[PDB]
């Protein structure tokens, strides 16, 4: 009645097949006895690394060891322990005179890729799934607290950004926004994965958009929207100009954090925001170096 | 009830949070179950092999 | 264990000195599921037509060779019938079987990397001094089934370092020990399908990290071939051929 | 309402405090999370894995990195030679600052563990040799000669059909956790040295190179562990990125 390839056939199968299992390891590994092993044919201490995999190798093979019970915890490089910290992600300027948002208002382009210490820890993996907990610490240039009103509007990509500080955009009839003064505690808020992806990407080998792929428009190459989650606006609640100069800066806190695929820690000193351009006439080694090999 | 819109909504680990919104991603980060997969990266092997044996036969 | 034979589609690939078979992350390559998915349409499983070995250009393994790399979904978009439904169809979704090969003799010596980097994202010298934010063009991004040579190795042209390239599935070729790499790599990607054209999922990476060597009169040719297979290929949103 | 009483602590912000925020968006549903291949649970999985010990952290010219990754093994005078040195501190500035274990360690005041290191040797498959890795206990100065570098831990490495051999740095510390151990008073944390010797000789046909490469790779045991996060000692960035 039906072609027995058909039958037979296995295209379709949509389950993963792994060959790894996730086992409970809340502690360090224990150490059982190990007596002197005088024998031939079994050689723990021989491997092939071109076979691509890590040494299974133990310490008891290796050395007479005794019993330990390790109770060790685990529990601090989960991965939410060691991304649930906030660091600082931007920086934003309301100055009273200058050439850098001058008149009372600011975007910030939600890019996390601004600050080193931040940025190297998420790019430790591809891709990465979290919610996270943004803090606003407002003051003056020389930290000083002053009684001023602020604005913070999220304008999500395609909402209208301000032009001014009387910008009929602050109405936030939808956006979601912030009003605090310098004197509150800093404004702290959730925010969840708002991503059309399943996940950020941190790395995104590829375009946008078809077409020709010009040298003029090189720009956009490793440039995903998925993870341009739009604009973070400000602005002194007024229609005069404020008689403070402003400085916002932002803490990010991951939460409930899933992530992929690890990847080499950056080596080189950054450079720009949207790339991993590095100096190639200042190419570092990865660390210290010294004068011998056979000397210390 | 609530909200069930945490990053962590439908995955393999259980959490233990506190939260006083209607949505969950607002939560703490909490505590979470301590599983791991070292073989995933460390013996990614089709075929494998004991540390007794000699990894090429 | 040394010798292995992959079989897939009307190709078939024959060794003598493997090293075992590497299954990045440990996942075999399998379709999407029917809640993973969002594109509608039913697509395409052309199956034996594009799940076969396609074997690229040769490259030579010289005593200063650098390193060579390749863009996957990429190396394959102008090949067989594979690369007519890359160009076809809208959405690509796929896995690979990648088998690296290359021979020598028990008097010559060196060792090369064969590593799986995803996402590999290239970058610039930016002007040498670092401050011109100039990026790669696209032909380097996408080289094709040519490959690209590596100008600084240690840093990957992407500021990371080699030294770490094995926290990828990877694989060495030491002349004295295998003459081939075999990695079979699944779909990886944050999206259940994407274009074959805008997107390279991963790249595959060959560097000498011990340098060839050999007294003279033996052989002086060394060629690196790869070889590679789609695996559970499914392709979507179908209209005219598009090349880019 | 409800008499209460604030403490001291109160407005401030906390970094590493977890506590609940106001949710920005009402009733928002984030993405379904498709399957995603090497997913990460834990840290502790990336410092199993192997990646390349730089041992010979000599070379820093411009075109001559690329050869930090290999030392040199060759045919010497047969009077047990010493190949290589380095110390086995983990987070210490020196070659595991080039291993992924190396960099995490970086991100943790506190490690524990057992420790392993991998050689491979490139040379071709007529070259024949014995050598003898050495690990050297704290207290234990740079061992002068093989006569007493084997005293401490040690494994003599026959080449063969089998590339490698691995040496394990076993756990021997008089404290639970070793803090990075830096020059001057944290040197009371060093882990100890390691040492190449040859334990015969690196022998060889006529036809075959008289020089070869071993290449070491590093990672941890199944008893490692960390504790207590801080920032790595460098930040990579001089001026503000663009
Ligand atoms: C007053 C309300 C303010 C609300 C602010 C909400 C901010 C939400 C930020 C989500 C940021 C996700 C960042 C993820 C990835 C980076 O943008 C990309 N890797 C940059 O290339
Ligand atoms: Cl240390
Ligand atoms: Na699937
Ligand atoms: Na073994
Ligand atoms: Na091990
Ligand atoms: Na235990
Ligand atoms: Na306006
Ligand atoms: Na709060």
């Amino acid at each position: 009645d039906r072609v027995a390839d058909v039958i037979e056939s296995s295209i379709g199968d949509s389950v993963s097949r792994a060959l790894t299992q996730a086992l409970p390891a809340p502690t360090g590994q224990n150490t059982q006895v190990s007596s002197h092993r005088l024998d031939t044919g079994e050689v723990p201490a021989l491997q092939a690394a071109e076979i691509g995999a890590s040494s299974n190798t133990s310490d008891e093979s290796m050395i007479e060891t005794r019993c330990v019970l390790n109770s060790h915890s685990t529990a601090e490089t989960t991965l939410d322990s060691f991304f649930s910290r906030a660091g600082l992600v931007g920086e934003i300027d309301l100055p009273l005179e200058g050439t850098t948002n001058p008149n009372g208002y600011a975007n910030w382009d939600i890019d996390i890729t601004g600050y080193a210490q931040m940025r190297r820890k998420v790019e430790l993996f591809t891709y990465m799934r979290f919610d996270a907990e943004f803090t606003f610490v407002a003051c003056t240039p020389t930290g000083q607290v002053v009684p001023q009103l602020l604005q913070y509007m999220f304008v999500p990509p395609g909402a209208p950004k301000p032009e001014s500080r009387e910008s009929l955009a602050w109405q936030t009839a939808t956006n979601p926004s912030v009003f605090v003064k310098l004197t509150d505690p800093p404004a702290q808020v959730s925010v969840p994965f708002m991503s059309p992806a399943s996940a950020y990407q941190w790395f995104y080998d590829g375009y946008p958009t078809f077409g020709e792929h010009k040298q003029e428009k090189d720009l956009e190459y490793g440039a995903c929207p998925n993870n341009m989650m739009g604009t973070f606006s400000v602005r002194n609640v007024g229609s005069s100009k404020s008689k403070y100069p402003l400085v916002v800066r932002i803490y990010m806190r991951m939460k409930h954090v899933r992530a992929w695929i690890p990847r080499p820690m950056r080596n080189q000193n950054y450079l720009f925001k949207a790339n991993p351009n590095y100096a190639g006439n200042s190419i570092k080694p990865t660390g210290t170096s010294r004068t011998a090999i056979t000397t210390l | 009830h609530e909200n069930s819109n945490s990053a962590t909504e439908g995955s393999t680990i259980n959490y233990t949070t506190i939260n006083y919104y209607k949505d969950s991603y607002a939560a703490t980060a909490g505590k979470q179950s301590l599983k791991q997969d070292p073989d995933k990266f460390a013996n990614p092997v089709k075929d494998i092999f004991t540390e007794m044996a000699a990894p090429l036969k | 264990d040394r010798v292995a034979q992959l079989t897939i589609g009307n190709s078939t690939i024959t060794t003598q000195e493997a090293a075992n078979i590497i299954v990045g992350y440990g996942e075999w390559p399998s379709y999407c599921s029917d809640d993973d998915a969002t594109a509608v349409d039913k697509p395409t499983r052309p199956d034996v037509s594009v799940n076969r070995f396609y074997t690229l250009d040769t490259k030579l393994w010289e005593k200063s060779s650098k390193g060579w790399y390749w863009k996957f979904p990429d190396v394959l978009t102008e090949t067989g019938v594979f690369g007519q439904n890359a160009q076809f169809h809208y959405l690509y979704r796929s896995g690979f079987c990648i088998h690296v090969q290359c021979n020598a003799s028990k008097f010559h010596q060196g060792a090369l990397l064969v590593a799986i980097l995803p996402e590999y994202v290239i970058g610039t010298v930016a002007g040498g001094t670092g401050t011109e934010d100039s990026h790669p063009p696209y032909k380097q991004t996408q080289p094709g089934a040519d490959g690209f040579e590596l100008q600084h190795p240690y840093v990957l042209d992407a500021g990371i370092p080699i030294s770490q390239l094995t926290v990828c599935p990877h694989q060495w070729i030491n002349l004295r020990t295998n003459n081939c790499a075999t990695i079979i790599v699944p779909y990886m990607n944050t999206l259940p399908f994407d274009s074959a054209l805008n997107h390279c999922n991963f790249g595959l990476l060959v560097v000498p990290i011990s340098p060839l060597d050999f007294d003279q009169g033996a052989t002086p040719v060394i060629p690196i071939t790869i070889t590679l297979a789609p695996m559970c290929s499914e392709f979507a949103g179908l209209r005219q051929a598009v090349t880019q | 309402g409800f008499p209460t009483e604030p403490k001291p602590g109160t407005n401030q912000f906390l970094t590493t405090d977890d506590g609940v925020s106001a949710p920005i968006l009402p009733n928002f549903h984030p993405t379904p999370c498709i399957h995603i291949p090497g997913e990460v649970r834990n840290l502790l999985e990336l410092c199993q894995v192997e990646t390349i010990l730089e041992v010979n952290n000599v070379p820093t010219n411009a075109t001559s990195l690329m050869e930090r990754l290999r030392f040199p093994v060759s045919a010497q005078a047969g009077k047990g030679e010493l190949c290589a040195v380095f110390r086995a501190d983990p987070g210490r500035d020196g070659p595991w600052q080039s291993t992924m274990l190396g960099q995490l360690c970086g991100y943790y005041t506190q490690w524990s563990g057992s420790l392993e290191v991998t050689f491979m040797f490139t040379g071709s498959f007529m070259a024949t040799g014995k050598m003898l890795i050495a690990y050297t206990p704290p207290g234990g100065p740079l061992p002068k000669d093989r006569a007493t570098a084997m005293l401490g831990t040690h494994v003599i490495w026959d080449f063969g059909l089998q590339s490698s051999v691995t040496l394990v740095i076993p756990w021997i510390s008089n404290t639970h956790y070793r803090a990075h151990a830096r020059d001057g008073v944290f040197d009371y944390y060093t882990t100890g040295l390691v040492s190449i010797w040859y334990q015969t000789n690196y022998v060889v046909p006529i036809g075959a190179p008289n020089t070869a490469y071993i290449i070491a790779l590093a990672a941890a045991q199944k008893n490692f562990t960390m504790k207590l996060c801080k920032d790595t000692s460098h930040i990579l960035q001089t001026a503000s990125i663009q």
